[PDB]
RNA sequence: ACGGAAACGCUUUCUAGCUCGCUAUAAUUACCCA
């Protein structure tokens, strides 16, 4: 679960729970977990970030319920999102939107989840 | 022509100086210092602070004296020359006094063409706004940045200014969009902008040239280091330092 | 202006498949004159439904039903007396080797791969599937993009390093890409009359056989001149593809050594002008770097349809005879085998 | 005295173009690349922006001497026909290269057109192991013309700079025929023709007779 | 039927609802179902999808149509798939699509159906 | 006696319009400069600022004598139509542009448009390097309507320059058109259409059957 | 209720000099579009002036169809005005004066 | 017989200028099942 007080700790904490490059030492503790994979999951959330401040919550549950199907896709292709969002609990924060408040709360969750990824290498 | 063209006025005035004389000898001893003598040496002492000195602080300075004496500082003038006045005034005011007798003033930016009853009451408003800070506190310009003298002078005109002066005249790329959005991250301020800021300023990292790295690495860690700090003495102070940053750079 | 244009001319010995993805399945063409009639099924069920007879085509779509002349959607039309056929898509005649039994099993083909098509509808091949036949002359025959191109001991010998060709944006430097600077178009999209659908004949080393495949690819007829520009804008990518007449001739040269022979020279062809490896149907060998994938390639395969030892199954086809082309007898081409001649314009 | 000409052209493709879209919702095994079309007639269109960020680069390999490092370090041909953002007098650039509309779509319907974008399959074969790695890119197709409104100022600054900046814009355009309006262009996806050549003046007194003979060149 | 707020989850439960191979105990818990018979159904509806944002459905359902008899005929060849289209109610949510935003959600449907697959194996 | 003139027309946009608003620190991945939006129904909107502000450059590129060094130094035709900060007759002149709130909300919906802005995602590339840098700019989609309307004030003080104004308004219209009023246009945004044009005498008592001719 | 943050909304806007053509932003607090403020206005009919009320009554109506044709506000040749009343109707407070041949007169 | 009477915080002002959604990438591999 996540609220107003506290999504951007666990989101502080969630990347230094991921693990990272151990071996392969040319600049190490680099992580498994590539930008590129997380800049496309964060694609979804930035495009209902925007749309949640106009359109009401009752016209974006199309696609409130695919970032459900994009999480678990996108964890299933490679172990390192897999590896993010069971450290991170993003799909049982989808579990929680319900409406525009808790969506932007996630939307920025998912926000300080890639600053934090890129603040630390 | 660099510098905003604003002139400041600060009111002074020294905090608790009737309680700093009639009792003001009564603590050392046991009561055998609190003479005429004392009280009618420490009235010549007051007296020529700020009837005599107050000339020779204000000597190359672009400002004007409005009244002076008793306890009382009115001076207008350009504000570059109205904060680094008071200052001076109290930096010498402290050693005057042995770091006894708390000053406290209230400067206020101001355009030109304003008039002057307008100006000296939101003046002095800002200096009873600094009067109940805690005591000791200068006000600048706005009922926000309320800082303690000791927490002014060190921390935001001489420590936090000059770094930030240091590092933006030793370079070309970083120009007054990145000292604006920095005001903006500083200004707002919820948890979410702490987030935000690392990554501004990590994207700013990788952005810069290999010459110019560590120099901002230096600069970054630096601003990240006291923007995250949880005391709220410290992120307060960045913003008037850069507000005094971006005073002195306006075309 | 650094844009030295080319022209490349392309002959194709052997058929020739690319793209699209799609495939036909088993009940989706027409086989009742010598050619195939492959419709569009949505105008060709919209067009039945008033027939009223939707049910019992469901029937048939699920009917396991042996005699294979009477699945293929043929028969359907013959017994229920459906003869219209004015439906969308578009005929090709048919090769005439495609089934090998001369006893019946006419149009008894069963899942056909799509050519690559624009929306107009008219087949053509796009200059992003020739160039990767330009990128791989390229990599074999430079022997400093060859070395290291490996593992670098990640995982299970994954994959190429993707930067030994110094590509990038690169933060901080100048801009090389040397491939950016190697321009290929797309070519004139030619007609539907040079379609006839090979089907594919794997023929091995070591049992000497030519076992068939369930796969009949809608490629290209031999002897089809096509077209292609390719303009390069850096003097170092203007060599390279000045020099691709040597270069295709040595990776020819180190691709018959090293896979060619082991197998019989009467399936194989003879060049007749520069030789490339056009897609879908050339082997592994000609899509990869050859002599660095030995112990690589076949790593991939513990299933039922591994790699057999090393170097795998080649990949002959049957279309009908040209020119002679095929050298030998009962028409085996290589599936992708063409030529190409370039002069600069 | 001020004039406002305009150049009317049509942007023939040659084996269509891809200028890239923006949505992080579109499927899993459909087109992940979008192009950029218009959001109401769901028509591909080109952005003016692309035109004229092809335009201004490569004009800029031609008319600065030296080399510019950075845009805003053009060579004054280039600096007062696009925009500087630095020189005083070049901050607007008298140039609006408005975006084009998909205009013959009519014609591509009497084609046999299914969509007005096809979808092209390219899986990046990778050179060891032989894997692959297939995306499905969209792109307009290939007989598709497109609208292009270009309208040019004449102020009192324009001595002899008229008809010097027009052995400019054509020579531009000329290039555009040699170059891709990105996409991938490498890989085909660029190659445009421009068509019917009709300079005009929508404001103001200019005479185009001596104008509409090098359109022609 | 299948709505907004439920198709994702009767997608997840439609995965774990099929069965596994109860022999052969090597990597167990592995599906009849594989990768390539799952993606040559979703490759049916991903053209259709994006054939739905620009043209109108009345212009569109004859496809619609054909590709009932299209799932009919995936299900009526391997049984791991047959299986399939009624663990899903395929079949039954194919009768039920009748406008634009139920197309986009059977087609959505789908790719939730691939997602749970590649989450689970 | 006092008189107003009211303009009605409608804005259709093509090449979708950008008017910015706030240059605010936005979100990691949001949309990086968006258009302005109205607060309670979060449409867009074209403020009468910056009709009144590009209208005002325009018709000084066409009716002035000399080049004007700073709209104080504008001319005695255009500031009496849009107001003089320092002649003492020519202070607040004669027009009162207002705002345009995207009249057909139900034409767009009527059509499958799901927002009435689109995200443009775009980038520039650098010349050295060829590195690219992406922006996510917001514009006002292409078919919109705006219900644009000017009040023009008749004081007596003229009292023959009336029909004179209208070949400046009608021209400034006119200009608007060719150039592109608003955001990137060089970049090909913005591109107005003025339809409809309609002048209603809303109070006083003045005759406009020989205006809406000129305005055709 | 209608969904907002503030009761006042921030307008970014600028200057843009002819010749420089160089910006000069601003941040402009204006109230938000449709909010709806309280308005009374005494009118006293006192004792000398009974003949004339209704003279005064087509004065003050008419100086209001002004306000809704003109800005009421500052920086109004910009937008930033078109004021419209409703409701408008006059009750009478402390006094013994029929307003019911007033009332179809504003309405 | 109200430190009161009369008095628009008002006029002027484009969120603007500059900027390629771009870079690399054969829809390909394996040959078999009953
Ligand atoms: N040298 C002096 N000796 C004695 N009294 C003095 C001297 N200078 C000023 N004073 C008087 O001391 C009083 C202090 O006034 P004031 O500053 O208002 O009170 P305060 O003690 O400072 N409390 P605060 O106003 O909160 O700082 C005034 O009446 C001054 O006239
Ligand atoms: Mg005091
Ligand atoms: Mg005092």
């Amino acid at each position: 679960i996540l609220t107003d007080e506290n999504y951007v700790d666990i989101a502080e904490k969630a990347i230094l729970k991921l693990e990272r490059n151990t071996r392969n030492r040319k600049n190490p503790d680099a992580f498994f977990l590539t930008t590129s994979k997380l800049r496309n999951l964060l694609s979804l959330t930035s495009t209902l970030f925007d749309e949640s401040k106009v359109k009401e919550y009752d016209a974006l549950l199309d696609r409130i319920a695919y970032l459900r199907v994009q999480f678990v896709y996108q964890a299933g292709r490679e172990i390192a999102v897999k590896d993010l969002i069971e450290k991170a609990q993003i799909l049982e924060a989808l579990k929680e939107i319900k409406d525009r408040e808790t969506l932007q709360r996630f939307c920025r969750y998912m926000e300080a989840l890639v600053a934090y990824f890129k603040f630390y290498g | 022509g660099l510098g905003i063209k604003r002139l400041a006025v600060v009111r002074l005035d020294v905090d608790d100086l009737g309680a700093a004389f009639m009792a003001g000898f009564s603590q050392q001893g046991n009561g055998q210092y609190s003479t005429l003598s004392r009280s009618a040496t420490f009235s010549r002492s007051m007296s020529l602070f700020f009837k005599v000195y107050i000339n020779q602080f204000a000597s190359d300075k672009k400002l004007s004296i409005i009244y002076a004496g008793g306890d009382d500082v009115f001076a207008i003038g350009s504000w570059q020359d109205i904060i680094a006045f008071t200052v001076e005034l109290r930096e010498n005011f402290i050693k005057w006094t042995n770091g006894k007798l708390t000053l406290s003033a209230g400067i206020g930016l101001f355009a030109d063409k304003t008039p002057i009853s307008l100006m000296a009451h939101q003046t002095g408003e800002l200096e009873e706004a600094a009067k109940g800070n805690e005591k000791d506190s200068i006000s600048l310009f706005s009922s926000d940045y309320t800082f303690k003298f000791d927490r002014f002078i060190t921390n935001v005109y001489d420590d936090k200014l000059e770094q930030i002066r240091y590092f933006f005249n030793h370079q070309d790329e970083r120009g007054k969009n990145f000292i604006y959005k920095l005001i903006e991250l500083l200004r707002n301020h919820d948890r979410m902008n702490m987030a935000r800021l690392a990554y501004y300023l990590t994207r700013l990292e990788e952005l810069t040239r290999e010459t110019d790295r560590d120099k901002f690495k230096t600069f970054k860690n630096l601003f990240y280091s006291w923007y995250t700090n949880k005391n709220d003495k410290d992120r307060k102070e960045a913003e008037l330092a850069l507000l005094l940053y971006i005073y002195e750079i306006r075309k | 202006n650094d844009y030295r244009t080319f022209k490349l001319s392309l002959l194709t010995l052997a058929p020739i498949h690319i793209g699209n993805g799609e495939k036909y399945t088993s009940r989706e063409f027409i086989y009742e004159n010598k050619k195939f009639y492959f419709p569009d099924m949505g105008k060709f069920y919209n067009k039945m439904v008033e027939k009223r007879l939707a049910e019992k085509f469901e029937a048939f779509l699920i009917q396991t039903r042996p005699n294979a002349r009477n699945n293929r959607l043929i028969s359907f039309l013959n017994d229920n007396r459906i003869a219209e056929r004015s439906f969308g898509g578009y005929s090709i005649s048919e090769t005439g080797l495609e089934s090998d039994k001369n006893p019946n099993s006419a149009g008894a083909i069963n899942e056909v791969n799509k050519f690559i098509r624009d929306a107009f509808g008219n087949p053509y091949i796009p200059g992003s599937s020739l160039k990767g036949a330009i990128r791989t002359i390229l990599m074999n025959t430079t022997p400093k993009w060859n070395n290291e191109n490996a593992v670098n001991d990640f995982g299970r010998f994954p994959k190429e390093n993707k930067n030994l060709i110094p590509w990038g944006p690169k933060k901080g430097k100048e801009y090389d890409d040397l491939f950016n600077a190697i321009r290929v178009s797309d070519s004139k999209p030619f007609d539907n009359k040079s379609l006839i659908l090979v089907q594919k004949w794997d023929y091995s080393a070591k049992t000497n056989k030519a076992k068939p495949l369930p796969l009949y690819r809608e490629s290209i007829s031999p002897l089809t001149k096509i077209e292609f520009e390719i303009t390069t804008t850096t003097d170092e990518a203007g060599r390279l593809i000045e020099e691709l007449g040597k270069r295709a001739q040595a990776f020819y040269k180190d691709y018959k050594a090293f896979f060619l022979s082991e197998f019989p020279d009467d399936k194989i062809q003879a060049n007749l002008q520069y030789p490339i490896y056009l897609g879908a149907g050339s082997g592994a060998w000609t899509k990869t770097l050859f002599k660095q994938a030995d112990g690589i390639l076949q790593r991939r395969y513990s299933r039922m349809k591994t790699k057999m030892v090393k170097k795998g199954v080649l990949k002959l086809t049957k279309a009908p005879l040209k020119t002679s082309l095929v050298k030998n007898h009962e028409s085996f081409y290589e599936m992708g085998k063409a030529n190409f001649m370039i002069k600069e314009i | 005295t001020f004039a406002k000409i305009k150049f009317s052209a049509q942007i023939r493709l040659e084996t269509g173009l891809h200028i890239g879209g923006s949505d992080a919702f579109a499927a899993i095994g459909a087109i992940n690349s979008p192009v950029i079309k218009d959001p109401i007639t769901n028509l591909p269109i080109i952005p003016g922006s692309s035109l004229k960020g092809k335009m201004r680069t490569l004009l800029a390999k031609v008319y600065n001497e030296k080399v510019a490092e950075k845009p805003s370090d053009d060579s004054d041909i280039l600096s007062r026909l696009f925009g500087n953002s630095k020189d005083k007098r070049f901050k607007m650039g008298r140039l609006i290269f408005r975006d084009a509309f998909l205009s013959n779509a009519d014609e591509l319907d009497s084609l046999g057109v299914r969509s007005y974008t096809e979808v092209k399959f390219e899986n990046t074969i990778d050179r060891i192991t032989a894997e692959a790695n297939p995306r499905q890119i969209e792109r307009a197709i290939r007989n598709s013309t497109f609208d292009f409104e270009l309208i040019y100022e004449i102020t009192d600054e324009n001595e002899n700079q008229v008809e010097e900046d027009f052995k400019v814009i054509r020579d531009g355009l000329k290039l555009l025929e040699l170059d891709y309006l990105g996409g991938s262009g490498s890989r085909g996806y660029g190659k445009v023709a421009f068509e019917n050549l009709k300079a005009t003046t929508v404001f103001g007194n200019y005479d185009v007779k001596t104008l509409n003979e090098l359109l022609t060149a």
